[PDB]
């Protein structure tokens, strides 16, 4: 009765995506305590701009 | 059992047998800084024992004209001890103090100490004399360090303010017919969590003969006065290379 490809088409969605939310920020983020972290395969530091 | 005292910190004991008790400034004992009023946030370092200690810093002489003098405070104690060190290596102090000042003589002779704190002690000068000079105290005298500096104008404190009310100031006497040693214990008051002990001070400790020293000729007529004190509480963050000033 129909085409497959015309009951999948998501042609027609209205709606953004987003990936990203609000989050309320009412103060300046709190910082937590650390500790000296000596391992291998995590690197924090490493970016990739 | 409130005339002799003893007063252990670190390494050091202090004995006392004609103290007369104990002022804790403005009621308040030395406390660490919390987690809400802080705001440096790499993780400080609490030297402890290393430099919450007592530092015998100096003595000076008492005479029958002597005019009085004072030590400003978070800078005393640099250069000496590892206090010293830590905070020439950090940017950032905090700490409160244990100031024991001491002074004997005999029975026969008399005399009366004013022993004061005053915080955010500034110097002022005598602006040329006549007043139209706009003159500034020199760094040798707003830090002294040890070795303290001599008031000129007692009457003022240096600073335009009236000795006679300097008592609403955290103080002790240290009168030779009844005691022989002033004990304050301050906790540390700024308007801020941590300060550089480098170029801010505190407060001041004001040693002043408000009832000259007196005695018949014979007696020994050396009367030192030695100041000793101990900070408490010893927090120090934002380390970097050693700083002199």
């Amino acid at each position: 009765d129909r085409v497959a490809d015309v009951i999948e088409s998501s042609i027609g969605d209205s709606v953004s995506r987003a990936l990203t939310q609000a989050l309320p920020a009412p103060t300046g983020q709190n910082t937590q305590v650390s500790s000296h972290r000596l391992d291998t395969g995590e690197v924090p530091a490493l970016q990739a701009a | 059992s409130d005339r002799v005292a003893q007063l252990t910190i670190g390494n050091s004991t202090i004995t006392t047998q004609e103290a007369a008790n104990i002022i804790v400034g403005y009621g308040e004992w030395p406390s660490y800084c919390s987690d809400d009023d802080a705001t440096a946030v790499d993780k400080p370092t609490r030297p402890d024992v290393s430099v919450n200690r007592f530092y015998t810093l100096d003595t000076k002489l008492w005479e029958k004209s002597s005019k009085g003098w004072y030590w400003k405070f978070p800078d005393v104690l640099t250069e000496t001890g590892v206090f010293g060190q830590n905070a020439q290596f950090h940017y950032l102090y905090r700490s409160g103090f244990c100031i024991h000042v001491q002074c004997n003589a005999s029975k026969f002779h008399q005399g009366a100490l004013l022993v004061a704190i005053l915080p955010e002690y500034v110097i002022g000068t005598v602006a040329g004399g006549t007043g139209t000079e706009d003159s500034h105290p020199p760094y040798k005298q707003t830090q002294p360090g040890a070795d303290g500096f001599e008031l000129q104008h007692p009457y003022v404190l240096d600073a335009g303010i009236p000795i006679s009310q300097l008592t609403v100031c955290p103080h002790q006497w240290i009168n030779l017919r009844t005691n022989n040693c002033a004990t304050i214990i301050v906790p540390y008051m700024n308007t801020l969590p941590f300060d550089s002990a480098l170029n801010h001070c505190n407060f001041g400790l004001l040693v002043v003969p408000i009832s000259p020293l007196d005695f018949d000729q014979g007696a020994t007529p050396v009367i030192p006065i030695t100041i000793t004190l101990a900070p408490m509480c010893s927090e120090f963050a934002g380390l970097r290379q050693a700083v002199t000033q």
